[PDB]
């Protein structure tokens, strides 16, 4: 269940993988892990299936409500704070989840929220069984300057090395990009493969 | 001497209170909508007021969801209130099923709510009437929810001091599947013919949706066209 | 001075309020049904209205379950509401027992519900009357639930401004076990003879069921036959 | 000006409301029962109606349990309702003690229920009167529960517009331990003499039970005998 | 215009409703009791009725416990009800303390109950009056509980349309410690002198208890003696 | 037209209902008490009644605790009731603090209770007035609690149809620290002078307490002294 | 016909009930207070009464806390009650924050409480008016809480049948920062000039506090000075 | 005869009670506000009163938050109350989202609250009208919440006995984006022209905010400028 | 999660660090640990993320409410007492937190409140995994006399040695200073680095 979310200049990328495990067993080689939760916001579930999904819905619904009646997206921080609160209000009967809230309001943000409700903003954040790897690559390949496309590559180079050690992550590599201009925009499968083949990976 | 409580039937078997609220609705400015070739539309009269009022907050038309929207007519207080329930109910519906599948149970939730208030003492019904319209797994949708919880799906209908006159028209002029722009004007005419001699139909708001597309509110200039 | 609260008996020992709602029902358009050789049927008058109204949502006849269905007569608001309870109750019944065994306790649930509202202040009874019909472990079924919770199983009965005249007929013309089509017309005649001179019985909806088969709604053309 | 609420005593100290319901019961068709040599019986007048009504659902006599049964008189709505409580209460009683030991606490449960509704505002008492009869650890049983919760055990009594005239009779003709068939007719006579000149006592339903045996409903032909 | 609610004081400071119920009690047939040498007794008038009524269920005297018993006077409905509370309360008292120690808190429980109903709207007080009598850790006991919750311990008192006349007597003839049989007749005389000219005191029920002994109901023949 | 509900102020700003209950109290027989040299006393008039009434249960004076006691005046029903609360409250107070420290919060509990009932509809205040007296960590105590919850600590006061006349006296004759016996008679005189010409002050009950001692009820002979 | 419920506005938009309680307050004896150079004071008229009344319990002035105190005017019952809430609220405030920081939220708690009772049926507002005064983190404080929950901070104000006349004075004579003793007399004069010709201002109670000091009640002799 | 309960519609379909409270607001002193170039302002008339009243507690303008503030008009009691809810609601909103994002749902919370009280019996609506203004993620904001829960966003509006006359002005003189000081006076003029001949607009309070800055209250001297 | 709060003459300093751990793992090298909870008050969270933040908000909101309607900040003690109470009211379902409430009302105060609700005022108080070190430096370097600037240095010298042994603390070193005159005032990053470089530390 490897996912990540990096910031940049007027942009935010969020890429996951899509495998659902159960020990030395693989139920689905293709599930969903990256969703658009609002016009300029995304989210990456990671951990317990059920909980995660229920959250996404509990979310997508609430962001939309606000947006529909207030005519303005909700600040990326208030979104993480909302999620924060929800998770802590029942920290003793938690959600075996771990999500990432990324998007752009006035600036490109990225939040990592835990089963406790503690949400902390950072430059990049990798949630998932194979994140220690993504955190390995990134601590030796990420740079604030990077181009909108250099980013989409970096993210991939990570989840692609992660998929090389984390028995729990696999499948395709869904990626998306939030630009103040184009808003949330998921990349086409083919386009992702293009990136792959060039680097030198297989799957 | 019966028309005093929401729970007392008259000797004829009428609930005068409930009626009286269908009367409060009749004091609200006209508004209709009709489905056509892939989608529906909504038109609402609005007698322009104080330029000190931010136009954003005087639109009898509201986007409940991206693919559904409604319009009210009656007590303004109860207006806002109900609107929210719609928006809110929308969500719950949307989250327990993954998507607002049938626009119907959105209108059910609202109808059931409004109905209740017309059966218990200590409460008073909503003096509002709502017309819902949008796109669901089925397609173009149009319902009209009255104060008593009564809901009916139309192809074209209206609410407000006009209603009768506006339906009198459509009920003898409306012809389904019209290409948006054509259906737009027909309703414009219908709406027009509900005013009183001398009155000049000012700029009325209008919005539409079409199979596979989100709603859209005609801006005051794209509207100033059918004038 | 007694006919003001649902909980006050008159000096004769009458509950004028409850009666007044049996009066609201009497303002609804006629509708009957009768069982025959393996199954029952239902007929409902409907004075065709605005062609702007999606016919799907104006059928006094409703499919509670595949093997059971009902028809109402009275306040439209209360109409819808009760209908649901039926549908809903149906299910619960269906899930605790694995199948809607006796169509009776479906009608019980509804009768008990409607009854309550005629014994507590702060509430008002439903101004509706429901006729249930279908097939259960026993066979053809027909019950008629009034505002006060009163239920009776028939072989043929009706509700609405007609009722009396329609039962006056059947009560001296109906002969059991008729082959569907025959029973269909008899009721058609019975129904006819409840109108007022000059009126022309328009196209009334009709549905049936027969031991081992699901219901079926005669389409406007298969109906246009018995005209 | 007192006869308006179930909770207001008059200057004489009367509860006119509660009385008025004993009045609603007086509008129901007569029905009596009496114990005899090992068992009791019940007789109920029924002025035959629409042949469209399934006779199964028009029997003022009901089998609460195999060894006990009752009959009502008054508001039909409240009739059914109470009946159930009896049936229901029966069970609970039957399950906490392994068997319906004393038919009495079955009648208690019902009396206590009916009583309540004659002491709180916001409610209205049942306009019904129930006569219970059956066999328990003790033997033949006969009780008569009125709207106010009042219960008394008899050897013979009745309810309905007749009661007085039917008791006037028994109260000067009834002689205990009669052999079923004999007691049956005596009551038939008693019942007869409650009608009004001209009226012809039609076919009344009758049921009995006898120490060690379950009840039994005389079929319309075994009844057509005592005519 | 005050005598309408249980919670409104008059300008004099009276609670006419509560009084009116002390009026309902006054419509019940007389009944007294008095303690004597080791024990107390109770006498109740009963104007013999329908021989169709099982005498077991028409005794204004009831055995709450083996060592305690009471008698009522007023609304028959409320009569039964209260009686039970006594019996019931008796038990709880008996189980939390291992035995019905003071007959007093049995009467308290009942008084407190009856009292409540004379202070809250939405309710109506009991139109009953109870005379308790028995043996406790202390000895002979006699209390009389009125509709308003008022309790007083006597040596001799009465309730019913007679009371006054029966107390008028005892209040100038009663002499304590009489040997059962003697006290029995004295009361019989007292009771007698409360009737109206012409009336013949029929057979009244009587029961007694004496330090160390359970109660006992004089049978109609041991009673037919003091006639 | 205001004096109808416990919650409606008059145009002057009065609560006529609450007053009316201060009126019910004024219908109860006089009773005063006063502290003196180390302790207080209480005197209550009692117009001797039926010798059939066990004197134990007709003492307007009650021992709440060994060191505290009170007297009431008004509706007898409400009388008993309040008395208990005092007794009861006493305990709770006594158990949470190990001893009835301040007699005050005993009177508070009672005042607060009585007060409530004079602010909510659906209820009616107590038509009673209580005079508390005893010994606490502080010493002699005397409080008088009225229907509205009003409490005041005195050195001498009274309640009942007399009050005014009894206070009129003390208010111009009472002199503190009198030696029990002397204070006893002074009050006796004061009490006397409240009757009406012709009336002969019968035997009134009296009780006292003195720093370090439990209460004590003067027996009818030790009382017959100050006659 | 509007002045009957706490929840009904008049056609002018008035709440006559709430007003009427501001009227009950106007029946209470005058009392003012004013801050000065480091601290505030309070003065209350008291028309000396029965010498049988322990002066300790007739002081319209009460020490809520050591550094804060208040005075009331209106229904004595509601007087005590509110007083407690103040005292009580004081504490909670004092315990959640370690000290009564802002005397304000003490008055808020009380205002909010009193306000409530002027918006729900089934209840009636307090006929009391409270003037709070003391020292907090900020310094001298003076607020006046009316029946409706209205609170305002003053430098000098009053309540009671006088108020107007007492404020009429201060409102044209009061000059801040006066040295205690001087402010004391000014108010004494102000107070004086509110009586009616002939009346002689008896001994009124007075208390003060000054930055860094606890309150203090001038004893009847230190008061007898400004006479 | 309809204008008596908050829950009864008139035959026209009006809720006279709710209206009557819009009438209570009309008895409060005028107050307007308008946004301009980056920010909004608020002006409130105040007919200077007793110099004994600490000016801090007589400002119809209140700082809900640093970036938002409001003004009321009507019943002073309900005034304070609502104000708090705003302040309070503000916080909750601020804590669940980390900051008061949309000033709108602050006004929603308040509108929804106020609305409720105009639909249930047993309650009465707030006789207040609030004008909110401040800066949020969006920018300058101005809403006006009436007694019935009705909210509308303006560019300029007012409440109070003036409103009409003040809006009459702005509605034909107001021109957006004015530089604070200029918008300040325009409103001053507008406000002025609402008084009655002879009256001299005294010193009215004024406060403003501007994109990126906290509010600020013009002090009586910076205000004395636009006089 | 190393933080500290020292008092002085008419001043109070509060300095934290900003690292969020999870064992031998470091999620964020830069989070928030020092917040201004009121005009003249600050607070240092330390321990469980979620809980901590929720508290800060529950706080900031309440202090503000009071301040807004009462027109006067809330006493530094009443602030600690309030927090005290809130924490104990659910001491059995606690907050895996440990906070410090510092500020100036009439005098410079500093309170250490635990998961129990027990708040005790002291001279200095170091909350956090690396506080034993801060308590080491301070018990051999703090002096009541110290200057407003000598303080800002001392605090740093501590969290800077703490960062040398406590595997859980790291990142920058946020510092602030409450003066009755200037109220809460957080120092600029650059200014902090100035202090560092002079002493002789790296990071």
């Amino acid at each position: 269940t490897t996912t990540v979310g990096i910031t940049l200049k007027d942009a935010v990328i969020m890429a996951t993988e899509r495998r659902v495990t159960m020990e030395n067993f693989i139920m689905h080689k293709n599930g969903k892990k990256l969703f658009q939760i609002d016009t300029y916001t995304g989210m990456t579930i990671a951990g317990l299936v059920g909980d995660a999904q229920v959250l996404v819905r509990y979310m997508k619904a609430e962001l939309e409500l606000y947006r529909l009646q207030r005519r303005v997206n909700m600040p990326i921080e208030a979104v993480a704070t909302l999620l924060s609160n929800m998770l802590n209000q029942v920290k003793y009967m938690p959600y075996m989840v771990q999500l990432l809230v990324g998007g752009i309001d006035t600036a490109p943000h990225v939040f990592s929220i835990d089963a406790a409700g503690g949400s902390v903003e950072d430059i990049y954040a990798s949630t998932g069984s194979g994140s220690p790897f993504v955190y390995g690559v990134l601590e030796s390949q990420y740079s604030e300057k990077m181009t909108v496309d250099e980013g989409v590559d970096l993210v991939i180079r990570a989840i692609s090395a992660a998929k090389q050690r984390d028995s729990a992550s696999g499948g395709m590599i869904d990626v998306a990009v939030i630009t103040r201009k184009d808003g949330y925009v998921q990349l086409p499968t083919d386009q992702i493969e293009s990136r792959i083949r060039k680097l030198g990976l297989i799957l | 001497a019966y028309d005093r409580a929401i729970t007392v039937f008259s000797p004829d078997g009428r609930l005068f209170q409930v009626e009286y609220a269908r009367e409060a609705v009749k004091k609200g400015s006209t508004a209709l909508g009709m489905k056509f070739a892939n989608g529906v539309l909504l038109i609402s009269d609005k007698k322009v007021r104080s330029r000190l009022i931010e136009q954003n907050s005087i639109e009898k038309i509201q986007l409940i969801d991206d693919y559904v929207a409604a319009v009210t007519s009656g007590l303004v207080a109860d207006a806002r209130v109900l609107v929210d329930f719609a928006r809110i109910s929308a969500q719950q519906e949307k989250v327990t099923y993954g998507s607002l599948v049938n626009i119907e149970n959105l209108v059910k939730r609202v109808a059931d709510q409004m109905q209740q208030y017309t059966q218990y003492g200590g409460v008073r019904p909503y003096g509002v009437s709502l017309i819902f319209a949008g796109i669901d797994q089925i397609g173009p949708r149009l319902f009209d929810c009255d104060p008593a919880g009564t809901i009916n799906e139309y192809k074209a209908t209206a609410i407000g001091s006009g209603k009768d006159a506006v339906v009198s028209f459509l009920e003898r002029e409306y012809k389904e599947n019209l290409p948006e722009k054509e259906a737009v004007t027909l309703g414009i005419k219908a709406l027009k013919s509900s005013l009183e001699e001398g009155e000049e139909l000012k700029a009325p708001e209008i919005a539409s949706i079409t199979v596979g597309n989100k709603y859209r509110i005609y801006d005051q200039e794209e509207v100033k066209k059918f004038l």
